[PDB]
């Protein structure tokens, strides 16, 4: 069993600015996390997994790092096409958990 | 009565303690089938003996039993010669 | 990954059952990925329900659905199925299928996820 | 304790106190004791079945006997279960006592439960078969099979008469034991008494067909689809 | 020599380890009187034997002695047949 | 070790090496060893008497023998006396050794004294009788009686051949032991070798005729009026 | 083969545990010479037996062996009487 | 295991399974087992020689046998050597086991070395002779001699069939052991396999001819002039 | 309780013996109470000497009187007696009888006590 | 074996005043004590036993309480008839003991 | 003590051997004293080389001379000898004999000491 | 094995003055020391051994004492005949050791 939070619930990112998602686990799992991009009405797409490794087809703008319980995910130059809810998923133990996602607004 | 016997025994047919097969190469094995019912019959004999053996053990102080086969040999001999034999009799097994 | 394909949305009277299904593509997925399901109730994220490993025919699920949701699949078509029995208002959710690398009991995730479908009552 | 005699490859049993003049015993080497496995009669050998045939009593000493030969076992057990309070449910094996050396599948069982005081005696009074010996009780961490002992008189004749399945017990005998089959230390499959030693291995082979052991705390218990 | 014997013995006449009388219902008992002096005579025999037994034990390495009765049976048989018998003789106990 | 034979309900003793053709032994079951109690000869059985017939020697190993049947004991002892320096005066009983199970009155003795090194051997070389066994030494906390062993050859025939008194020792054998009879942990009566097991019980019954145990530290020793 | 034998044995010819020679005055000794080769011959016999004995022990569970001499006596008797004797035969050792 | 028979003071050996009608056995007292010393054949008895005939193996249980009589030993050993890591190289003797009681010179050996796991078994499979018993292994601090066991059938006949040298081991068996002969705890002489038990005593007598033990830490090792 | 009745006072030459007695009433007291005695030397309180339990015929006494005072009673009349042997000047005291609930070796007291009597020398 | 003291040796009590006797044991025995009234030339009479329980026929004026090693005995409205020496008896162990008594004077 | 008598000084070519000797008096010294030797290299004190106990014929020496100096004596004349093999420039020293009370392995000293002799090379 | 030092390397003693040699061992051996007088070109002669015990034929002027690791040797009224190098020998263990000696000058 694992626990993850949501932070911020909403982030304000003018397009062209760097967006930040803050993932804070109750466990030392920064190497067993996954981040997803969910556009409204759409399925979430894996961006990054483990720690910083990018998923297939993901732009270099998507990056992040962490240690122990915390990981920071960022999106450089976030564009109109990227105004998605970003979720912190923790896959380390069973049951698996998640944050409720960070909405991004202009 | 599964009629196919895979058995193993002590490999004592026919050697130095630190120049030998540890204490592992001390077993031998082979296969027998239920010829004339020997496998099934033996299992039934072994089943009946459970009671005989548990009483035997309850009645003694021997902690690890080694005496049964020798004790049986002793009584076997006593039955042939229970301190006496009648050469002219029907009951000493003499030809 | 595979194309995840989901069935149409529906409304049942409370107490009724719904058979939820996802006839996703991918035969090889029977050994490479678990079939996973979540219940995204309104206002909630992707609550875990359970997962299937068709090569073994092994399944697991959350305590929240014990006695309520059957988790299975048609191995020959790789169609995922769930039986949402005694469906209630609290089960209003978008149900989704996804492919998570075989789990065992170690850390795992999916890269793809379906659109899902709404199941509700009254 | 009757002695069976094999005569013309036929098993006959002689009365203990009879003057059986047909029986010729020139050497003690003709007298043998044989340990037979409780497999011969088709009795189920799974884990719940074995647990259900064991029990305890205090105030009764253990007893040990020796044997010469025995049957090969398809199945055997190795029990090392702890008591709910952390103490052992079973006694140490005595010096010179080793587990049964001739077994294809061993069901190694651990885990915990509210074990009573006394010795782990067999329910039907069968003996636990160990390496050329047998006893009335189960010893901790020692491999054994269940069986019976027959005594034979042989004519002079030349007859001469692996994997580990790991299981974890839970409440050991209190109505039911919630046994889990261990795949790895994190991965478990809830045990169901339909799965034979072979099915368990095949299920384990399938699990690692596309996998391996890794590292940490997933602690997930899987069920089999009943189909 | 108190002539009234209250004796007990091992109850081995004629059973499962956890379904039986613990290890307590394993004794039987009864009463004998000194008929023809048997009680008194037995006590005197037992008294003399104390010496025989202490030497016996001093002379061995057996820690718990079980061999005495069987050893006696062996010599009994050897006395009847000490590797030889004379059928025509006065000393083999043959009728 | 001679073997007595019972013939026509008469005990006769056969020479060990004689060709006694009147003796017929068809089974080992006819050979029995019997443990007899040292009560048969009228020897006193009180506590000071028992103490005076025991002693010690180091450099001599203990020996153990088995037996089949024995006499009922009116009296037996259970000694667990500590050495003045706090160590035990007696060795642990070996596994499988249990105290004598067929006794009406047991004199359980504890307390302390300046016990020498060595084993607690019987003065006349009598054996201590335990549960179907006997030995040359006294074991701590194990009930035993004193006795001798006879060996018999039987014809085929069907023959088949409680309270605790608590005492406290003081200086255990150094000229005298100032034994006290315990009534309760506070109430003592100085022991005098006139009091039989029956008198001690009757005295205890009288004490509690109008009384009971209560609680604390009175520590009072009573004497009997000599009349 | 050193032909001069200084031997010792158990002093069991013909006693109270705390009134006796501890457990030290339990040995006796003397001298024999190699008359007719007995000392040399015995040593060669003892040397050959090393193998026989090591197999014997490998094949059993007895931890401290006491059974050999008695077992031999049993077979000795069985050889004379292996459950049967032929009085008119050449092979029962009867005069 | 053949049985030798002594007939007319001549040792003959009988076939085990032969109907040897010349052999008359009226009592079990005619059957004896004898422990003989490995001195009879002239084998060297010094310390390096003894070390070189010993070795180890794990996975093999020890075995014990009993005997009635044996040969007097000129030489015997008492080994109590520690492992380089501080643990013992040898097991505890079992209860009832005492060292060989009939020896003129005992070579008591201690010191340390990188001892392997397993038991200290004899290289040629000879038995270690102890007090009326023998075994396949060396026990810590127990005196023993090396030997063999013969089994004899006797006719009725009346036949009936000290100093410490202290040595310190160094690397015990790894190519060589740098043994020292201890004169006192400070005074050592490096051991050379030319010195007999008698020479070692004579050398010790000479050293104290004009001397005695004193007190502290000189720790000096002497060599013999090779002449 | 019982009526405690004591004997008359007397003076002996030193070294003489005095038989002190108390023929108190109460038969039932043989099982219910111990007969107790004290020595109240002038200037002192009730120094304990000893006590009797007639139903058993059991007695006990202070170390101060070992070899000096015999403690006994006539069970049939419930008369307490003491033998003050080798009487000296230090034994001047009023001797008293009383009834203490059976003692055993537990806490106990008397409710009643006699008048006592003087015993002295020269 | 038990130990008890005397206190005060003498108490001054005008009749009608409350008298006090102070019993100080060396042992925690306030539940195993007894108090006696001894008029000059008379046998002592039990007043109270154990702790506060009154003896048969004793006026309510006689009372007391205590804990552990100490007990205080008092006599309310002591009268002419009560000018007795009051003794502290301790009956807890053997040998039993006593204080030497408190004399009361007007 | 004894008169310690030493041989004459000499110079060898490097690599040569020198037999150093001291025919000191005293027969009884074979059991009472060890024969000891030192190497007093210039600028140094009496560096220990070794010692002999003729009654046993036992010897000991410093690690510095193992394989280089033989230590022995003629027991019948009580003449001490050393073989300074493969002599080098570093062995320039005055070599001396002395009598030290039998050593064993306990504290000991000499009362007397010889004049010694020079041994060197080239 | 034992260790000894040299102290002073040289001492100045006008004849008639008391000379002092200071022996400092690394071991607690003041009872196992020896002191020797070595005239130039001469064999050393034992003066004192153990601690303070004098050697045969040695004048009373030669004396000393010590404890543990240190011993002080002195020569009262040192004369012309005594201008010798004095050595501290330690004989307690093997190998034995020595100081390098103290020279005495006027
Ligand atoms: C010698 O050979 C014979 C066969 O020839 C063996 O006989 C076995 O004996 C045991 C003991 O009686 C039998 O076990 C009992 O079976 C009862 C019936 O079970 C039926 O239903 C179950 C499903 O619930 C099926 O699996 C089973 O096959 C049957 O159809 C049970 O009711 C018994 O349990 C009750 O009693 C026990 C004991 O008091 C309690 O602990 C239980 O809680 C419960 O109240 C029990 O299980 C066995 O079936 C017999 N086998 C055969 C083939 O007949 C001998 O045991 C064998 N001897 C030796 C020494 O091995
Ligand atoms: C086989 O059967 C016989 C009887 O037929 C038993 O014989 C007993 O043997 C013992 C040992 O000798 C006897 O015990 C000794 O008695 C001596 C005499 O005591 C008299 O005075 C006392 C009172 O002081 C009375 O109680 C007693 O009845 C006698 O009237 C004592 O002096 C002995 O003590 C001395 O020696 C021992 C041993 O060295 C010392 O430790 C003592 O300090 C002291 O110096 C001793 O007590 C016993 O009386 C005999 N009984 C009978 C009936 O004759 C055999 O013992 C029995 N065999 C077996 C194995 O049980
Ligand atoms: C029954 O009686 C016979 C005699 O009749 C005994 O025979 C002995 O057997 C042993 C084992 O083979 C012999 O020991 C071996 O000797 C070889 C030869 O050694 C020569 O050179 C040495 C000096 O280096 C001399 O001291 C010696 O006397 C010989 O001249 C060695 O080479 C052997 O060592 C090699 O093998 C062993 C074992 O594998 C390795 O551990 C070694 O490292 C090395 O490779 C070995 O030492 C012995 O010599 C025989 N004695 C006689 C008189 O012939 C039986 O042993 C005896 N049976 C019993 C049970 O006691
Ligand atoms: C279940 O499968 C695993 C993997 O196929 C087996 O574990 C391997 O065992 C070997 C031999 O001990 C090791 O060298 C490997 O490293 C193990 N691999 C893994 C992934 O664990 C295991 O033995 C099988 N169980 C049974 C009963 O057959
Ligand atoms: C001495 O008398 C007492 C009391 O009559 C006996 O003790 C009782 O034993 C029973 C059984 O164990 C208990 O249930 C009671 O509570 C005990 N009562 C008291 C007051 O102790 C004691 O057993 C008697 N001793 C002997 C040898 O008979
Ligand atoms: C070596 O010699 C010494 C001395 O001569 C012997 O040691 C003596 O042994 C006796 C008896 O134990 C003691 O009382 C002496 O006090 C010891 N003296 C000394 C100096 O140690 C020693 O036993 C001899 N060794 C051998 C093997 O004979
Ligand atoms: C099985 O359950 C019943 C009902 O609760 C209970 O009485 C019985 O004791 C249980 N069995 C065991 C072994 O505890
Ligand atoms: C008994 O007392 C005497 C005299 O004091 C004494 O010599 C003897 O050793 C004592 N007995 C014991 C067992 O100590
Ligand atoms: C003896 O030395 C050789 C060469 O170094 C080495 O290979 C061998 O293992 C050594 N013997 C032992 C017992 O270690």
């Amino acid at each position: 069993e694992i626990v993850m939070t949501q932070s911020p619930a909403i982030m304000s990112v003018s397009p062209g600015k760097r967006a930040t998602l803050s993932c804070r686990a109750s466990q030392s799992v920064s190497s067993n996390l996954a981040w997803y991009q969910r556009k409204p009405g759409q399925a979430p797409r894996l961006l990054i997994y483990g720690s910083s490794t990018r998923a297939t087809g993901i732009p270099a703008r998507f990056s992040g790092s962490g240690s122990g319980t915390e990981f920071t995910l960022t999106i450089s130059s976030l564009q109109s096409e990227d105004f998605a809810v970003y979720y912190c998923l923790q896959y380390y133990n069973w049951p698996r958990t998640f944050g409720q996602g960070t909405k991004v607004e202009i | 009565c599964n009629p196919n016997l895979h058995y193993w025994t002590t490999q004592d047919e026919g050697w130095i303690p630190y120049f030998g097969p540890a204490a592992e190469g001390i077993y031998t094995e082979g296969i027998m089938h239920n010829q004339n019912g020997l496998i099934c019959g033996l299992r039934q004999l072994a089943n009946e003996t459970t009671q005989a053996l548990q009483l035997f053990l309850r009645a003694t102080t021997e902690l690890r039993t080694f005496s049964i086969l020798n004790r049986k040999a002793i009584d076997f001999l006593l039955q042939r010669w229970g301190g006496t034999c009648h050469i002219l009799g029907p009951d000493c097994c003499i030809e | 990954q595979v194309q995840l394909v989901q069935s149409g949305a529906e409304v049942k009277k409370p107490g009724s059952s719904v058979k939820v299904s996802c006839r996703a593509s991918g035969d090889s997925f029977s050994r490479k990925y678990g079939i996973s399901w979540v219940r995204q109730a309104p206002g909630q994220g992707f609550e875990w329900m359970g997962t299937i490993m068709p090569i073994v025919g092994l399944t697991t699920s959350a305590q929240k659905f014990q006695g309520r949701v059957t988790i299975t699949a048609d191995k020959s078509t790789s169609t995922a199925h769930m039986e949402l029995n005694s469906l209630t208002s609290e089960d209003t959710a978008i149900y989704y299928c996804a492919r998570d690398e075989i789990i065992g009991a170690r850390p795992h995730w999916f890269d793809s996820w379906g659109q899902g479908t709404l199941v509700t009552v009254s | 304790i009757p002695l069976g005699v094999v005569h013309n490859n036929t098993l006959q049993v002689s009365d203990i106190d009879k003057l059986v003049c047909r029986d010729k015993l020139s050497s003690t080497s003709q007298l043998k004791s044989v340990g037979l496995n409780l497999e011969g009669n088709g009795v189920a050998t799974d884990v719940p079945t074995a647990t259900k045939r064991w029990g305890f009593r205090a105030g009764v000493p253990p007893k040990v006997v020796n044997y010469e030969a025995g049957e090969w076992a398809e199945n055997c057990y190795n029990l090392d279960i702890k008591k709910a309070d952390g103490s052992e449910c079973l006694p140490e094996a005595p010096e010179g006592v080793r587990g049964f050396p001739r077994c294809r599948y061993v069901h190694k069982v651990s885990g915990t439960g509210p074990c009573p005081e006394g010795y782990a005696f067999h329910k039907e009074g069968a003996f636990f078969l160990y390496d050329r010996l047998a006893s009335t009780i189960i010893y901790r961490s020692t491999t054994f099979s269940e069986g019976v002992v027959a005594f034979l008189i042989l004519p002079e004749t030349k007859k001469d008469f692996t994997v580990t399945l790991n299981y974890v017990a839970d409440n050991f005998g209190t109505n039911m034991t919630n046994f889990l089959f261990q795949v790895d230390h994190l991965t478990y499959v809830q045990l169901e008494p339909r799965f034979t030693p072979q099915f368990l291995v095949q299920l384990n082979e399938t699990i690692y067909t596309n996998g391996r052991r890794s590292n940490t705390t997933g602690t997930l218990i899987w069920k089999v689809n009943p189909t």
